[PDB]
RNA sequence: GCAUGGCUGUCGUCAGCUCGUGUCGUGAGAUGUUGGGUUAAGUCCCGUAACGAGCGCAACCCUUGUCCUUAGUUACCAGC
C-alpha cells in the first residue's frame, strides 16, 4: 500500500514512524505536536526534513516514540521520518545526503574509568 | 522448557539436541526464544599490601533458552534428559 | 677473439683519466695521449689467450664458473651470455658474505625454493604481500640456483668496482679471472687481463670469449663423460 | 606485570577445569568442596605426576578425571587405590564420586609434569643450570615450538637473587589465537625458596 | 621485604631492546639497528659488509554504530 515505515535511533531513543498521505496530521504517542514536546525549538526540528523536501502538507503522519531523553527524542524523529521519506526513490536522495541528514550520530555516552572520577576528569594532586 | 548454563557454546547447542531429537518424534516444537541475560561485575583490588588504583574486574555471565511445545504427546525427551544435559546445563521443564 | 681488430674497434686501448691513476697498474701503460692514458697493446693478449687456457681447463673438468660485476648500465650482457647449466651469475648487488657465510645463504634458498610454487594458490592484498617479496628474492638470489659446494671460478669483470668477492675468495682459495682497469690495482686478482671497462663492445667481447671456451669446455666435457665410464679413448 | 597468561584466554584458547551450573544459595557451597578436593589429591598423589584435575557435575552426583603421565602407580593391582579413595573422597564430598584416569603421552609437553622434575633436580643438589639445559632440549626433540623457563630465587648464593632466563624458539604472549601452558610449582631448598615458571608454547590457532 | 618465593606500583602503552653466522679492531668494542623519504610505530620504501631470527608495534579478543538470515513468551501492536 502507502503506509510507509519509517525507524531512527538517536541518544539511546527508538521512534516508529509511520508516514502514509493525508492532510497535515502530525500525531504522536496520540498528543499533538505542540502538546507533546513543551517549549523548545525541536518543535520546528522535527518539521525540518520535512519541509526541506516540500512535502509539508501532504502526508499523515504517526508518531511513537520510546526511551531516550526529552530532546533525544526529538532528533530520534527527525532521523526516522529521513529514512520514511526515501522509501520512494533517490531523487531526494541528494537532497538529505548533502543536508546531513540521513547519517546517523553515534555519539554515545563514555564509561566511567578506575582511578578517574568522570569518564575524563581526574582528581587533583600536587 | 527454559535453561540456564554459563556458556553460548553449551546452551545455544543443546537446543538443537533437543529440537530435533523432538520434533522427529512427531510432535512440534517451535522455535527457540532468547532471554535477556545476566551480568554480574566484580571489580577487586589486586595488591596485597595497598595500592589502591590498580585493579581488576570480571564479569559472570548466565545465558537463558526456552522452548516451546505444540502438542504433548512424548515422553521421548523425558528419557533423554540425561543426555540432553551434558555438563553445565539446567532445565526446568515447562511442557506448554 | 684473438683478431687484433676485436681490440681496435671495441675500445680496449683507453683509460680513465690521468689524475685518476695508481702506479702499481702502470707497468702495463703505453702512453698519455691528449690526457687520457692509452693502455698498452702488445702485452694484453699473450695474458688474454692464457686466461681462457685455464678456464677450458676447468670447464671440462665438472665445475662451476661465476659471473659477477654488476652494473645496471653494462652489465647486461653478463645478464645474457649467461643462465645455463654450468655458470651461476649474478643481478643485482654483492651481498656483503656469500662465500664465507654461505650456510646462511643455503637457509634464505629454502624461501626462494617455494614461492616460486607457493604462487599457485595466489586473500587479496595477502597474496600481495608475499609476491612482493618474490622480486627482491628473484633479483638477487634468481642467478644462483646451484647450491652445494663452492664456485672454482669468479670470473670478474671489474676489479675497482668489487672489492667484496675478491677478499672474501682468497680467504678460501679460489681462483679469480679479474679484468683490471688503469686505476684499479692489479692484487688480488689472480690471472690478470689489463682492458677496459668503458664501453659496450669492449664488455661484450671480453664475455663472448669466455661463455664460448665453456661451451667447448661443455663439448670437452661431453667428449669426456664417455672417458669416465670407457677406458678405449680415455 | 604479565597478567596471567590462562585469565586472557579463557574462551578463544582454552577452557575451565571444571564446569557445573549453580544457584546463587548453594553456589559457594560447590566451590569450598572442589577447592579442598584438589588440595587433598595433590597431596596424596606426589608421585604419578598429575596435571590436571576436572570435575564434572551431572544430575546430583559427581564426576573426576585425574590426569597422570604413569596410570599403572595410581591404578595399583586393579583399583587399589582407586575403590579407596572412592571411599574418601564421598567423605569430604558428600555426593557419590566417580574416579577416571586417562594418559599424558609425551609427558614433556605439559606444563605441570615438567615443573615438577625441576624442584625434583634442584632438592638433589643439582647444578641450576646442568639440570635445566638438558630439561629443555629434550622437550624440543619432540613436540613445542618455543620454551621459556625462569627459574628464581636463592639459588645457592648468601644474598642473592638473581633469575636464570633460558629460552628456545618462539614464544609470543600478546596473541589471543596462540595456545600457552603456564604453570609455577615451587621448591624448598636447605635455604630458601625456589619459584619456577614455564611457558610451553604449543602449536597456534 | 637487605635471607627469599608470590603478588602489585613506577618510568611508559613509551618505541624500543637483544641474538645467530660473517667481516673489521692487539683489545674493551663496533657493524646489522646507520643514509634519503615516510609513519601513531625499529611502521614501511629506496639505498648499503652484513644476511637472518626473536621480543615488541600491528592484527587476533570485547563493546558501540548499518543491514541480512534463524527465533515470538512473560516481550511486541501495523492489519483484524
Amino acid at each position: 500500500a502507502t503506509q510507509n515505515y519509517g525507524t531512527g535511533r538517536r541518544k539511546t531513543a527508538t521512534a516508529r514512524v509511520f508516514l502514509r498521505p493525508g492532510t497535515g496530521k502530525i500525531s504522536i504517542n496520540n498528543r499533538g505536536l505542540d502538546q507533546f514536546f513543551g517549549r523548545e525549538t525541536a518543535r520546528m526540528v522535527v518539521r525540518q526534513p520535512l519541509e526541506l523536501t516540500e512535502t509539508v502538507e501532504k502526508f499523515d503522519i504517526f508518531v511513537t516514540v520510546v526511551g531516550g531523553g526529552v530532546s533525544g527524542q526529538a532528533g530520534a524523529i527527525r532521523h526516522g521520518i529521513t529514512r520514511a521519506l526515501i522509501e520512494y526513490d533517490e531523487t531526494l536522495r541528494s537532497s538529505l545526503r548533502k543536508a546531513g541528514y540521513v547519517t546517523r550520530d553515534a555519539r554515545e555516552v563514555e564509561r566511567k574509568k578506575v582511578g578517574l572520577r568522570k569518564a575524563r576528569k581526574r582528581p587533583q594532586y600536587s | 522448557i527454559r535453561l540456564k548454563a554459563f556458556d553460548h557454546r553449551l546452551i545455544d547447542q543443546s537446543t538443537q539436541e533437543i529440537v530435533e531429537t523432538a520434533k522427529r518424534t512427531g510432535a512440534q516444537v517451535r522455535g527457540p526464544i532468547p532471554l535477556p541475560t545476566r551480568k554480574e561485575r566484580f571489580t577487586v583490588l589486586i595488591s596485597p599490601h595497598v595500592n589502591k588504583d590498580a585493579r581488576d574486574q570480571y564479569e559472570i555471565r548466565t545465558h537463558k533458552r526456552v522452548l516451546d511445545i505444540v502438542q504433548p504427546t512424548d515422553k521421548t525427551v523425558d528419557a533423554l534428559m540425561k543426555l540432553d544435559l551434558a555438563a553445565g546445563v539446567e532445565v526446568q521443564i515447562s511442557l506448554g | 677473439q684473438v683478431n687484433m681488430r676485436d681490440m681496435l674497434k671495441a675500445g680496449v686501448h683507453f683509460g680513465h683519466q690521468t689524475r685518476y691513476w695508481n702506479p702499481k697498474m702502470g707497468k702495463f701503460i703505453f702512453g698519455a695521449r691528449n690526457k687520457i692514458h692509452i693502455i698498452n697493446l702488445e702485452k694484453t693478449l699473450p695474458m688474454f689467450n692464457e686466461a681462457l687456457t685455464f678456464v677450458e681447463r676447468l670447464a671440462a673438468g665438472k665445475n662451476k664458473i661465476l659471473f659477477v660485476g654488476t652494473k645496471r648500465s653494462a652489465g647486461k650482457i653478463v645478464r645474457e651470455e649467461a643462465a645455463r647449466c654450468g655458470m651461476p651469475y649474478v643481478d643485482h648487488r654483492w651481498l656483503g658474505g656469500m662465500l664465507t657465510n654461505y650456510k646462511t645463504i643455503r637457509q634464505s634458498i629454502k624461501r626462494l625454493r617455494d614461492l616460486e610454487t607457493q604462487s599457485q594458490d595466489g586473500t587479496k592484498k595477502e597474496a600481495l604481500m608475499r609476491s612482493r617479496d618474490l622480486e627482491k628474492l628473484e633479483r638477487s638470489l634468481g642467478g644462483i640456483k646451484d647450491m652445494g659446494g663452492l664456485p672454482d671460478a669468479l670470473f670478474v669483470i671489474d676489479v675497482d668496482h668489487e672489492r667484496i668477492a675478491i677478499t672474501e675468495a682468497n680467504k678460501l682459495g679460489i681462483p679469480v679471472i679479474g679484468v683490471v682497469d688503469t686505476n684499479s690495482s692489479p692484487e688480488g686478482v689472480d690471472y690478470v687481463i689489463p682492458g677496459n671497462d668503458d664501453a659496450i663492445r669492449a664488455v661484450q667481447l671480453y664475455l663472448n670469449s669466455m661463455a664460448e671456451a665453456v661451451i667447448r669446455g661443455k663439448q670437452g666435457a661431453a667428449t669426456s663423460a664417455d672417458e669416465f665410464v670407457e677406458e678405449a679413448p680415455a | 606485570q604479565k597478567v596471567h597468561p590462562n585469565g586472557i584466554r579463557l574462551g578463544i584458547v582454552k577452557e575451565h577445569t571444571s564446569v557445573w551450573y549453580a544457584d546463587r544459595k548453594n553456589y559457594a557451597d560447590y566451590l569450598f568442596a572442589d577447592l579442598k578436593v584438589r588440595e587433598y589429591l595433590q597431596d596424596k598423589l606426589k608421585s604419578a605426576s598429575v596435571s590436571r584435575i576436572d570435575i564434572h557435575r551431572p544430575a546430583q552426583t559427581a564426576r573426576i578425571t585425574i590426569h597422570t603421565a604413569r596410570p599403572g602407580i595410581v591404578i595399583g593391582k586393579k583399583g587399589e587405590d582407586v575403590e579407596k579413595l572412592r571411599q574418601d573422597l564421598t567423605k569430604q564430598m558428600g555426593v557419590p564420586v566417580h574416579i577416571n584416569i586417562e594418559e599424558i603421552r609425551k609427558p614433556e609437553l605439559d606444563a605441570m609434569l615438567v615443573a615438577q622434575s625441576v624442584a625434583q633436580q634442584l632438592e638433589r643438589r643439582v647444578m641450576f643450570r646442568r639440570a635445566m639445559k638438558r630439561a629443555v632440549q629434550n622437550a624440543m626433540r619432540i613436540g613445542a615450538k618455543g620454551i621459556k623457563i625462569q627459574v628464581s630465587g636463592r639459588l645457592g648464593g648468601a644474598e642473592i637473587a638473581r633469575t636464570e632466563w633460558y629460552r628456545e624458539g618462539r614464544v609470543p604472549l600478546h596473541t589471543l589465537r596462540a595456545d600457552i601452558d603456564y604453570a609455577t610449582y615451587e621448591a624448598h631448598t636447605t635455604y630458601g625458596v625456589i619459584g619456577v615458571k614455564v611457558w610451553i608454547f604449543k602449536g597456534e590457532v
